[PDB]
């Protein structure tokens, strides 16, 4: 029925239009009820063809685009009822010794201290780290069914990653890109000050590392962190167990 | 003594802008699932026989991050525009990030190098002529690299530096 023609005629689709063709399928599926069947066929279509986890969803890829706009259809009242009481606590601390995040040598104010700014930087990153993986109970239940969904058909495959690849796609595609733009992401009235934008930046970094279970090799100036990550990347592994199984 | 060259990587995801960073930051290519958020680097080079420091954006392709591209292009100076070979939709984004580039410098004049990567591969979508025809339309230099095999990458950020200089020379 279906589901046949939605997945030939998306072929049609030139990738520079695959924006509004996620749009229009979810749209269309969802409201026939057919909303898991469309993800279970578009996920197993490109994980069926990658050998490995590493050149899965690389790329033009139709299952990304359509799992980061069920992201933000899905998910968007869990994310303004997640982040904005954390928002509003870093932005209208009083602390100005507990103002600053930088954590760049080469870009440090000489009156500032870098263990001071670093060990700012961890424990923001760690209050809005906690309350995500504290969440689940409050994760909306279609947004489980994608990342379950996504973990079911990955799990056929690749067994060893199927929990990282979720972990991974809700903090890339969901968390962290509201975290560094909380104003355009509809979070926030006003953009946060610069100072404040600086933090919200260098920590979403850190949780990506952490969802992704990646350290930090690139970046001199983030390695200090990876202590950190390591020590989370077992909490995180719960917290996507939790959702994803 | 030193000048200094605000180098700003962007193009869509996947193109293998960090991969071309990394080569010529750290000398090896890794072939790994690292998407960025947005990473800096600074490294000192010799160009044409004068010592350059390189302050290098490494940016987002992912389009859930194209909030942060107003304030990176404010302050970048030349900006290295990659597309890979393989993807059309990359090479077509190009047009995207020129034209907001030129929005928020309210310039026609800003230093720019086109950039085709993963030429090593043999599944090509751009022909050359294309991306050469869009370059001469844009007035910039183009350039055909391997982040893999490291073909071009030294070329293709002398050059970006070169037109900086031409720029600022003005
Ligand atoms: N064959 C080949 N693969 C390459 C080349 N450059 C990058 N890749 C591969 O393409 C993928 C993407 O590389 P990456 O450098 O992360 O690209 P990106 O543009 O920085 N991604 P993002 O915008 O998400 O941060 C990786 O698997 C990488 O190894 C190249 O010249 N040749
Ligand atoms: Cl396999
Ligand atoms: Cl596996
Ligand atoms: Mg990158």
């Amino acid at each position: 029925g279906e589901l046949p023609i939605a997945m030939a005629l998306a072929n049609v689709v030139p990738c520079s239009q695959w924006d509004e063709l996620a749009r229009v399928l979810v749209t269309l599926f969802d409201s026939r009820h057919l909303l898991y069947q469309l993800l279970w066929n578009m996920f197993s279509k490109e994980v069926e063809l990658a050998d490995s986890m590493q050149t899965l969803f690389r790329g033009n890829s139709l299952a990304s685009k359509i799992m980061t706009f069920c992201f933000k259809v899905y998910g968007a009242t869990y994310l303004q009822k997640l982040l904005d009481p954390l928002l509003r606590i870093v932005i209208t601390s009083s602390d100005w010794q507990h103002v600053s995040f930088e954590v760049d040598p080469t870009r440090l104010e000489p009156s500032e201290s870098l263990e001071e700014n670093q060990r700012n930087l961890l424990q923001m990153t760690e209050k809005f780290f906690h309350a995500i993986i504290s969440s689940s109970s409050e994760f909306p239940p279609q947004l489980r069914s994608v990342c379950h969904c996504l973990y079911q058909v990955v799990s056929q495959r690749f067994p060893q990653n199927s929990i990282g690849a979720v972990g991974s796609a809700m903090f890339l595609r969901f968390i962290n890109p509201a975290i560094v733009s909380p104003y355009e992401a509809g979070i926030l009235d006003k953009k946060p000050p610069p100072r404040i934008e600086r933090g919200l930046k260098l920590m979403s970094k850190i949780l990506q590392s952490i969802a992704n279970h990646v350290l930090f090799t690139k970046e001199e100036h983030m390695r200090p962190f990876n202590d950190f990550v390591k020590s989370n990347f077992d909490a995180a592994r719960r917290f996507f167990l939790d959702i994803a199984s | 003594g030193m000048t200094e060259y605000k180098l700003v990587v962007v193009g869509a995801g996947d193109v293998g802008k960090s991969a071309l960073t990394i080569q010529l930051i750290q000398n090896h290519f890794v072939d790994e699932y690292d998407p960025t958020i947005e990473d800096s680097y600074r490294k000192q080079v010799v160009i044409d026989g004068e010592t350059c420091l390189l302050d290098i954006l490494d940016t987002a392709g992912q389009e859930e991050y194209s909030a942060m591209r107003d304030q990176y292009m404010r302050t970048g100076e030349g900006f290295l525009c990659v597309f890979a070979i393989n993807n059309t939709k990359s090479f077509e984004d190009i047009h995207h990030y020129r034209e907001q580039i030129k929005r928020v410098k309210d310039s026609e004049d800003v230093p720019m190098v086109l950039v085709g990567n993963k030429c090593d591969l043999p599944s090509r979508t751009v022909d050359t002529k294309q991306a050469q025809d869009l370059a001469r339309s844009y007035g910039i230099p183009f350039i055909e690299t391997s982040a893999k095999t490291r073909q071009g990458v030294d070329d293709a950020f002398y050059t970006l530096v070169r037109e900086i200089r031409k720029h600022k020379e003005k």
